């Protein structure tokens, strides 16, 4: 896979050029902003269970049809399955948060994800909803001002949102 | 590509689990180490031309026959020299990549993998490169960690040429 | 879905052979057993409403806090109660399915598989259901085989909630 | 897979409804008519070899082109292969006879069967002929009045025919 | 199809290597052996009709019941005889194929594979063929290698019918 | 796979006919011309390394774009890979030289080869160039008059060329 740094090296090698000052400046602000990234992962990761849990409730709350007799989330096997997917997605997102790149999310998680669900009959749109909801939930946690040294997390949250959105856009 | 960060993910993904603390502590070590390394990378990139050229010559001294002997694998001609000037560039360019990535990954993927067959096929000689390399190690005017890191990856390029 | 008949086929199909006598004898046992079982299934289905409701209350007695404590996982409200009334229906509906199929298959596939994660996630408590279940066992007015079969699958639903 | 009973439960679960009296009546006549079903399987199964054998002869008899030099049944490897298919089909049919459902036949036997043959060059139509012939042959045996307690087998034979036909229609 | 040449390739291809000398020496042996064998093949093909017919009868002598007993698997009728005349043709035609290929491959692929099930299914009797075959062995007027090779493949057809 | 002889037997079996005199004459000139075939394989095989090597140089010489930063042969992994393909192709060709048939080349080597490269982005045309060059190179060696008993190799070389061309035409 690729991380923020390996990504830039990739782009340089492809032109057989050394990194430009602007590129060096980018990779050095990432490192500087390091600690903040670590808190995000550690935070999202630590609350994964509740993050998923609540999103599910929200989802079935707006879309009761999924938990009718036969909707796709009907029955514990299928319901269990949906819960697993929300976690699989989440887990990959955190991987992306730490890498500073979405390659790992795109490659191991999002690709062909749209076809898979289609074949199964599973409604992508809804999955996207469940993602859009974990997003708000996860960003509330990561960016919570309590218990953390004050500072600007905007850049990062924006990026974290990028990833989630990227995912919802890959299954809707 | 293998980097401290990606290895950590690779591990977590293998066992289907979220990221541990141990793993997180690992990335932090990489970020901490990333300072003097980005510095080495920046330095070397700014000295790119002189190290290449200074390296080019140094390999025409230890191995004079390359400058005389006819045959496409020899610098005995312009296009020959062009090729070698290109290769040290590639070698130099690779070290800084490893520096920016915090690992030998870049070098492994782009140069190391397949190195033998390619040297063996085009009748290229490792000596020539371990030479150009040995000159780079003692001509980068780096000190402290910047030199520590830099040198580490250089030696790696040598053992890989053994 | 796992049923006496399908297990028999599954076995024969695994070894690529036609069906044996032993297998055939097995289906016959299932047909013989199917009488008192279809009876249990019919009975319970006809008493569906009273067993559900009678079950609903019995779980608001052994566990009063569910009727008071606020929080979506509690019957403390209408929609809460609606949900629980729905779940015992599902539990009841499942036993009769097993009865009609001559096995725990229905229950295994539709309820048992994933039961834990789901109870654990929505903060649902097994106690509540083993309770509603324990009331069904002593309130189905079944006797002879009809009750034997019925009870068997009920206990299964309990161990599965342990 | 699904058997006659699991099939009905499937349809109920999908509406989250208990079985209707009419459904209970259906599953109870199946059980009552049990013994007859058992004789069919036991009978067809016991004569599988001769059932297949004769159908083959009939087939090559009406269609000599299949056993020319190169027709598809030419050569012992290919001929052997055809014989195996007739048995595979038959074997699945009996499975269906016993289940009171064709799920096992449709899923493990008939699906993609049409493509498979096409790729191979094997003429579906002919396979269908070989099936249509095992059908008559198998129904003569199952429904033979000798050595069996008198009674009406019509319903069942009709069903058994259903399955065979279902198969021939899945490869022609 | 299995032939001395193809086995050699199969071996080399399995280990992903070019062809050895040992392998090459093998094909040469096959070419050397190919002379008297192409001769046996040519001979037998030119005597095709008499060997078939002479073979047909010889099987109606050792096994008279085949000419009388009613039933499609018997030569008791024309179409019956037609079939048997066809089969010895197939058997004869197969030996020459093995002769041309320098191996039992042809016979293995086109006849041997599936022989049992097919004899067992159509109620065909090996005896009939080992018979027709035994007549071919002593009626091909072959000598030296041509007969050596020829006979080898014939016996193979017999053991395969055992 | 098929060799020159098995190929002819294949064609006869398909008509259930014995070989014709003309067919016997063909298979007997092959055997007679045997030794020459052996020298070709032994020769091409023995010089495989230099054969491949030189073709590569030639190729990158006419097409420098492949060894730019990112061209497809850029980087030792990719370059190594190209070298391997040239050898894989060559190796299969020699197999064909010895068989007197291209079945082994077509089946294990050339089929789907065009798609494979396309997916990868690898330019077929160029691969075809690298093949066309190994061809001239290999035919110079095989047909070299030095160190070999004088005689007409034309037929064979023509065949050997056939194979190579067949390959270049299967990826261009
Ligand atoms: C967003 C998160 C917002 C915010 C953050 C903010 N955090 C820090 C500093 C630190 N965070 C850590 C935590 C870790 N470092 C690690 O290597 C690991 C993995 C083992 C973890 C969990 C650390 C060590 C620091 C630095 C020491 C410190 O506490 O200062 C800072 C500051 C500086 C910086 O970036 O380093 C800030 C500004 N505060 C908010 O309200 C945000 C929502
Ligand atoms: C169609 C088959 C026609 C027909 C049948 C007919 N059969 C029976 C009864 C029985 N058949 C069996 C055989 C088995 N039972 C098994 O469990 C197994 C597997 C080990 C087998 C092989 C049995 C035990 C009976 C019942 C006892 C008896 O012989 O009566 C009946 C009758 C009743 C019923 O359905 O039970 C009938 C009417 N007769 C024909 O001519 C048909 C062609
Ligand atoms: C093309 C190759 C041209 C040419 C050839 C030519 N070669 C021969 C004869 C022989 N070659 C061999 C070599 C082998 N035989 C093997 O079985 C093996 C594998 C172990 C090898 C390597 C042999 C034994 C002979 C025959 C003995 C001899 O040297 O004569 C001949 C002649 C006859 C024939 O075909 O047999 C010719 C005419 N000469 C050229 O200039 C060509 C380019
Ligand atoms: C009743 C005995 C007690 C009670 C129940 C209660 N359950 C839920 C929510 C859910 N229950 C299930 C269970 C199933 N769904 C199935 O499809 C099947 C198989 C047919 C089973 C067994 C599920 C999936 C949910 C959540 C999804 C949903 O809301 O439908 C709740 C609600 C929890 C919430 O937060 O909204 C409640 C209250 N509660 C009690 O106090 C009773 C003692
Ligand atoms: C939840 C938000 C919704 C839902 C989900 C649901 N998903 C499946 C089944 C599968 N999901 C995947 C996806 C992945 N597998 C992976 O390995 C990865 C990367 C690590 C991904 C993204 C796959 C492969 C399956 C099928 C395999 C399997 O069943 O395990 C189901 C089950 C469908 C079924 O019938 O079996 C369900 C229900 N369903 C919903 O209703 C929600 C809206
Ligand atoms: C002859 C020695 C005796 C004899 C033969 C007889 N054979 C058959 C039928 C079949 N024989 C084969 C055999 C082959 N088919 C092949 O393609 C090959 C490889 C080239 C072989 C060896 C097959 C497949 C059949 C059945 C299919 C068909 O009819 O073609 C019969 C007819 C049996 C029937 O019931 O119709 C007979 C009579 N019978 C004798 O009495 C001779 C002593
Ligand atoms: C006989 C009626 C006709 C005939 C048949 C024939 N079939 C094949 C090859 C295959 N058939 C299948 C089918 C199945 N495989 C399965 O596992 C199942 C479910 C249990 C089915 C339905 C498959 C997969 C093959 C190919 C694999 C194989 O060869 O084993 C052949 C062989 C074709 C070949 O060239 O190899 C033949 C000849 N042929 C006829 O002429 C009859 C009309
Ligand atoms: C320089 C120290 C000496 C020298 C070099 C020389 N090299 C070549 C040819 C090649 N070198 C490579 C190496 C790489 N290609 C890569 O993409 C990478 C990773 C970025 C590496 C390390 C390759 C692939 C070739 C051949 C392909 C090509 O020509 O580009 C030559 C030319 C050989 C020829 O026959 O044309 C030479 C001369 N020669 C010296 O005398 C110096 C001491
Ligand atoms: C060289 C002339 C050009 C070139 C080649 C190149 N090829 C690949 C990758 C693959 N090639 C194959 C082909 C085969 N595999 C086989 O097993 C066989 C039969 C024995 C054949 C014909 C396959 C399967 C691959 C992919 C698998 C792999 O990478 O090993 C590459 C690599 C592409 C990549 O990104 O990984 C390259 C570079 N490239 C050129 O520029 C030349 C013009």
């Amino acid at each position: 896979m690729l991380d923020a740094f390996a990504k830039v090296v990739a782009q340089a090698d492809a032109r057989g050029e050394f990194l430009t000052n602007a590129q060096f400046d980018a990779l050095s602000n990432l490192v500087k902003e390091g600690n903040k990234r670590l808190d995000a992962v550690n935070r999202i990761t630590s609350n994964a269970s509740t993050i998923v849990a609540n999103a599910a409730r929200a989802l079935f709350a707006e879309q009761p049809q999924l938990i009718q007799p036969g909707g796709n989330a009907y029955t514990n096997r299928r319901m269990a399955a949906c819960l697993r997917d929300m976690e699989i997605i989440l887990r990959y997102v955190t991987y992306a948060i730490l890498a500073g790149d979405s390659s790992v999310l795109d490659d191991r998680c999002l690709n062909g994800l749209r076809e898979t669900y289609q074949a199964l009959g599973t409604p992508g749109s809804s999955v996207a909803v469940a993602i859009q909801k974990m997003k708000d939930a996860a960003i509330a946690i990561a960016n919570d001002p309590n218990g953390i040294t004050p500072g600007d997390c905007s850049a990062l949250m924006s990026e974290i949102a990028g990833y989630f959105d990227r995912a919802a856009a890959a299954v809707a | 590509m293998k980097t401290p960060i990606t290895e950590a993910i690779a591990a977590a993904d293998t066992q289907g689990r979220f990221l541990s603390n141990t793993e997180l502590q690992a990335v932090d070590g990489r970020f901490k180490r990333a300072v003097a390394s980005m510095e080495a990378a920046r330095a070397l990139t700014n000295n790119a031309q002189s190290l290449i050229d200074g390296a080019a010559q140094a390999v025409y001294q230890k191995f004079p026959y390359t400058t005389t002997m006819q045959g496409s694998q020899y610098a005995s001609t312009p296009e020959g020299k062009a090729k070698c000037a290109r290769d040290i560039g590639y070698y130099l360019r690779m070290i800084t990549y490893c520096l920016v990535a915090g690992g030998t990954g870049p070098m492994d993927e782009y140069l190391i993998a397949g190195l033998s067959e390619i040297n063996s096929t085009f009748d290229l000689s490792p000596s020539w490169y371990i030479e150009a390399l040995k000159y780079i190690k003692a001509n980068h005017g780096l000190t402290g960690q910047a030199a520590v890191e830099a040198n580490a990856y250089i030696d790696y390029a040598i053992n890989a040429l053994s």
